[PDB]
Formats: C-alpha cells, structure tokens, sequence
C-alpha cells in the first residue's frame, strides 16, 4: 500500500466550514474500497467492513483506529 | 461542532432523486455526489437524523448504507 | 464538458428545501451548497449544466432567482 502514489479522492469542500485538511483510503486486502477527506487533529465514525469504527486523526492527518482483521483506512496531506 | 458531516453509499436517474430526497431534508447546508463512482452522498447540515434518512432513501431510491459521521470544526 | 461553478440568489419565502431539491434534481449537477450567511444563495458544481434552464426552472416553481457567477 503506498498513499504517494495513490489518486486523489473525488471530493467537495462544504464553503460554510473549513476546509478539511486530509484525503483517506480504505482497504481489504490491499484492494481500495473506499476513500473521502477529514479533519486532521481530529476523529470520524466510518462503516469498515462489518464494524463502526472511531478513526483518530492526529495534525499529520495520521489515522489510528481499531480495524477488523484485513481492513485498514490511511491518511496523508491535501495540497 | 454543532454542523453534521454524514457520508451515504446508496445503490444509484436515481442520482439525481437520491440528490433531490436528501437535498430537501430540513438542516441540509449541502450534498455532493463523491467517491470515484459518484456512488456517495456527503451531506453536510444541522438536526440532520442520520436513521431517519438512511430510511427514507431505501423506501424511495433503493440500498443505502451508512459509512461516515463526522462533527465540522472551527 | 468544462467544470462549472453556478451561484444563484433566490427568493424563499420552506422554499430553501424545494429549491434545494429542484437544483439537486438538475441533469449534471454534482453538488448543491446554501451560501451567504443567511442561507439565500443556492451554489452548483458539475458538468453540462445549463444555467439558463435552470434559472427558468426556479422562477416558474420557487420564484424570483438571479444569476450571482458562472466560473470555470
């Protein structure tokens, strides 16, 4: 899995709140599922196959969070 | 955080009625189709039930599956 | 076939939601955002949007609506 080389999520920025500051990518085996932005320093709520999930961003748009087994979700800088 | 970023996949012209539907929920500031396959709905609102729409969509559009909550931040 | 950004100032006097949902409906449109701080500018993202029709559309079934920008 390699985030440097991985196309730009197709995105909208809501004008009435900030801007938020981190792409994401889910994944099963490698094989992206899915992908979105979010705030970085931060938290979300995202399906991750079976179970919800409660996804930490720390300010490097960082995301730590309990996934199920042959799951995981990355997060990286917007430009 | 009072504002509601929720993230919908919904089975999708059904794009446009999936729009229209969520676009005419009381609190909405905006939807975008997104994901690569426009397959998402991301709306962004106030008072928005996140149960109450999932619910709506699936007796008015079709399928429709939960995948994001997030408060806005200032 | 170009990207275009459409923001239109329209009456609404819940006229928000029916407008909201008549340009959510409209044939290319990828995003439908209320803007200004008192929620009375309707701005549209997509492709092959016909802003003309569009403004037709508003006048005939929300009311007076004015074109604010066309961009791309």
């Amino acid at each position: 899995i390699d985030l440097s080389r991985e196309r730009d999520p197709n995105f909208f920025d809501n004008p009435g709140i900030p801007v938020p500051e981190c792409f994401w990518f889910m994944f099963k085996n490698n094989v992206r599922q899915d992908d979105g932005t979010c705030y970085s320093s931060w938290k979300m709520d995202m399906k991750v196959g079976p179970n919800w999930v409660h996804i930490k961003s720390d300010d490097n748009c960082n995301l730590s969070g309990d996934f199920p087994p042959g799951w995981i979700v990355l997060g990286k800088k917007r430009p | 955080g009072l504002k509601q970023k929720i993230v919908i996949k919904v089975a999708m012209n059904c794009r446009s009625k999936a729009m229209a539907l969520v676009a005419s929920t009381g609190g909405v500031d905006s939807v975008a189709l997104v994901g690569d396959l426009r397959d998402k709905i991301e709306v962004v609102g106030y008072g928005i039930d996140p149960i109450k729409l999932i619910s709506a969509l699936r007796k008015k559009v079709g399928d429709a599956e939960l995948l994001q909550v997030s408060q806005a931040k200032e």
